[PDB]
């Protein structure tokens, strides 16, 4: 099947810090990668649905780029809301599979 | 608008049959499809099923055979059932729509299990 | 010779079938000269199956040029026209060949008049496609699910969203400077899909149609050297701007009719020996 | 001898379905600002059978028209359109109503420009058909037969031909002579049928497209107070020429799958 | 009574006729099977023999498929395939001391081995469409007695001696693909052979001539 | 294009009947082929119809008598009547169709005795 | 059904005077009429396709008209072999249906 791997579990990232996060995939997809957010006692939500396309409603700092085989998700500035787990999906493929979890801390 | 609201028992016993039921509201089944995931303790989430919009049904080759997936049109309900589940099969689920092609939409508040 | 009775249920079923494209929206171009109750079987069997397969479509644009007689500054058309593809993917199971052919509806035809000299510029018709157009991506293939897409109970396709985007193309004009025409972008969005089968003679000629809606996004499409200016849409210049082939990926569910291997009428004692 | 199946046998049937029109090839026009595997159901039992009846193909065209901004010299379309009819009639004693759609493929533009000069006549598109055409009839009815059209295996259908002649169109100039687009007529034989299914989310469309195949005949077509020359084909300006309807008549055999 | 007994090692291929119906190539009539004849040389003995073998069959079982009285549609009337009813007849002729003296025998018997027959794919050449074939198929023969005949070829009368075998079916299933037949049992009479030029039998055969 | 029918000729009542027109130059695949009789002295009438899919069309009151058949096979078309009577004797005709119902091409015409 | 007739069973006219026939319908058959000639000896032969339309090649002495119910088929000048039989078809309807058959005699 396919099969996706995340860099790090766990980010020590600042507020009012740029940051970025990797995801990389075995085989290759072309441009269909997709990001959620979870943040605690909440259900994930959609804030990406395409190599870097921005799903309607989803803030600004927020953004994505990569193709072929690696994809980068990038914030320009964390906040206090930014502080949850972040999953990288894949659907170019019939088993849509998640990653691991890579979150932040402050 | 849209919401998704999950049910179920919380606490069952190894050996045993298992039945969610997925109850959705400000969308017609005859124009979406669902999917049922899950994320045992830590790890990470994995895909379970799908239901289309005409009545077909997908499912995950891993838990194929134990997992049986069925909704009604006018009931607005999908409904999951697990059977002969084991400690391992512990996890919070979550019953999702689908847009595109596999992108999840609007998610349920999802509800706990657990298994001794 | 022992003679093996048959059955009493008949043993009808599927009609030979010839996949292949669709129709088409054509139009030519005139110049002028001058410038200035019966039963045919009995009872048979059949049952209801389910067929979900992944579906990965791959297509291209085509276009074509026409220039009208004088001096050569002015274009008579410049528009659509249907275009056709084959590759070879593969599915988890195997691999499969595939066909495609492309084509357009509800197309907007644009027009400039730069003036009404010998010399001056004039493009009579450019076409563009936005909002209220349409895109269908007709398909066929060799595996054994296309063998049962005849008597269709339902079909339903999830599919991706892609973006098109426009290239550049330059106007050779005799002398002075050469305008230009440059970008423009429509994405596509999958809509319902369409079954058709033609009764010619002898063969039913059959094929799909997979609809595609379009929306409007950036860039904007422009026309160097002149007045119209900063508007939506794919020209038809050069809309594959340089790529072999623009894909979607995605599944698709089908429920149909299929003859019964029921599996009782056998001759008694097929078997291997005791 | 050979074995038997004998239980119980489950009951898939037709599905729903809406008959209504097929697609259509259009274009619209911008002018300048300026001027200048598992089985979902268990084994069934189906039989093959004949329907073979009459039918009256009642049509008729239809034309836009549209001027162009400025002196009112400059026509920038005259062009076809689909159109739609309701009708009854009479069929081996049983009143059928039905609705018919008449639109046309293949289409041949041409055009006139008389000059430069605010006031010279001009026509940027006047559209004719003329022997590389098609013209496509799609026909619903409510008898029997129309119900168990899904599923289809072979239809044919022998009718009879109808010659189409062209009107008259006065144009409308502001000051001056008043020229005149008139003539033109072709014979529409008959060729393959087709069925087409579109399989959207609430439930199935169908749509019946009986084909027909067009041949030039006289008289000829002209335009008055200009140099084209007595060509040959229908022109769109004034198809029907003042009748109501066209019509055709014949026979249709189909062959479909029915559940027994 | 003069004794002759000796080491014996057949050859053998069966054959086919198939016969179409005319225009548009739809309905077939007939696929049945024929007799056949090989001939060759080995060694035997430290001696070298040449022989001349021909095969035939009998009690075989007639099967049908009739897909509808319309054109288009696929038609085949009689194709035969053999079971365990039926029986095959194989004789064969040497060129040495014994096959001169095998007129006026008291006795004949003969110990064989057995063999296993398999059938090939046939491809019926449809104008428009896919192509239905017919696939599969098994048999194994096991031995029965032995007569004296004479087989007629060339216009030169031959002394011969025939062997009868009797049949067992065995896998693989035979079907005809594109159709609701599948999971038959037998050998069809499409490609017996399977390309294969010679199937083989061997073993030994006592003759007690007076 | 060349049709020809074969038939008995003399028959007696209470009795089969089978005639059979044999085409060439034209395939019955493309086309259709009627039957028509002219009971001697008077108008002539429509039997039967074999179109080009197989399907077959009668004419009422025959209806219950009749069969119409064909096979590309031997390119031929073929028809039975039985339980004749004395006034179904006549001259009968196999012909082909073009448009609706016209008749373009016609046979010989055998005529027959009961 | 449909149901047609035919004025006489006799019309007479020497070589070179116009010949003229006309037969009545039961109901409005719009245009669908045939007229066919059957010779002595011969098979019948298709001449006027629809109520005017002559079909492949006849000879251009033959015409026809009408419209509605009544129809009429007209020769201008008259030939040696044109003596023959002329029988007037519809085809607007299930039930082809003939007529009873007119034909000339030569005074």
């Amino acid at each position: 099947d396919i099969v996706m791997t995340q860099s790090h579990k766990f980010m020590s990232t600042s507020v009012g810090d740029r940051v970025s996060i990797t995801c990389k995939a075995s085989q290759d997809v072309t441009s269909a990668v997709a990001w959620y957010q979870q943040k605690p006692g909440q259900s994930p939500k959609l804030l990406i649905s395409s190599a870097s396309y921005r799903y309607t409603g989803v803030p600004d700092r927020f953004s994505g780029s990569g193709s072929g085989t690696d994809f980068t998700f990038t914030i320009s500035s964390v906040q206090a809301e930014d502080l949850a787990v972040y999953y990288c999906q894949q659907h170019y493929s019939t088993p849509p599979t998640f990653g691991a979890g890579t979150k932040l801390e402050l | 608008q849209v919401q998704l609201k999950e049910s179920g028992p919380g606490l069952v016993a190894p050996s045993q049959s298992l039945s969610i039921t997925c109850t959705v509201s400000g969308f017609s089944l005859s124009r979406y499809s669902v999917h049922w995931v899950r994320q045992p303790p830590g790890k990470g989430l994995e895909w379970l099923g799908m239901i289309w919009n005409i009545g077909s049904t997908d499912y995950n080759s891993a838990l194929k055979s134990r997992l049986s997936i069925s909704k009604d049109n006018s009931q607005s309900q999908v409904f999951l059932k697990l059977n002969s589940l084991q400690t391992d099969d512990a996890a919070i689920y979550y019953c999702a729509r689908n847009s595109g092609f596999d992108l999840f939409d609007f998610w349920g508040q999802g509800t706990t299990l657990t298994v001794s | 010779n022992v003679t093996i009775n048959p059955g009493p249920f008949a043993q009808t079923g599927y009609a030979p079938v010839n996949w292949g494209p669709g129709e088409i929206n054509d139009s030519t171009t005139v110049e002028p000269l001058l410038d200035g109750d019966i039963v045919i079987s009995k009872t048979s069997l059949w049952k209801e199956m389910q067929y979900n397969r992944d579906i990965t479509i791959r297509f291209k644009f085509a276009n074509t040029i026409i220039k009208s007689g004088g001096l050569g500054y002015k274009w008579s058309e410049i528009s659509f026209k249907p275009a056709n593809y084959q590759y070879t993917y593969t599915r988890d199971g195997e691999e499969v060949t595939a066909h495609t052919t492309c084509s357009v509806n509800g197309v907007n035809d644009f027009s400039f008049n730069g003036g009404s000299l010998p010399t001056d510029f004039v493009v009579s018709k450019f076409e563009v496609i936005k909002e209220n157009s349409y895109v269908y991506i007709d398909y066929w293939d060799d595996s054994q699910a296309f063998r049962n897409v005849v008597y269709v109970r339902s079909l339903a396709a999830n599919l991706n969203s892609v973006m098109c985007t426009g290239g550049s193309y330059n106007f050779s004009l005799p002398v002075g400077q050469w305008p230009v025409l440059t970008g423009g972008a429509v994405s596509l969005h999958s809509a319902g899909v369409t079954l058709s089968t033609q009764f010619t003679d002898f063969v039913s000629l059959n094929s799909l149609r997979f609809r595609f809606r379009l929306a409007v996004e950036e860039p904007h499409f422009k026309l160097t050297r002149t007045r119209l200016s900063r508007l939506y849409g794919l020209p038809a210049a050069n809309p594959n701007n340089g790529k072999e082939y623009y894909e979607i990926a995605g599944r698709f569910s089908l429920i149909s009719l299929v003859p019964s291997n029921h599996d009782y009428q056998t001759p008694i004692a097929n078997s291997v020996t005791v």
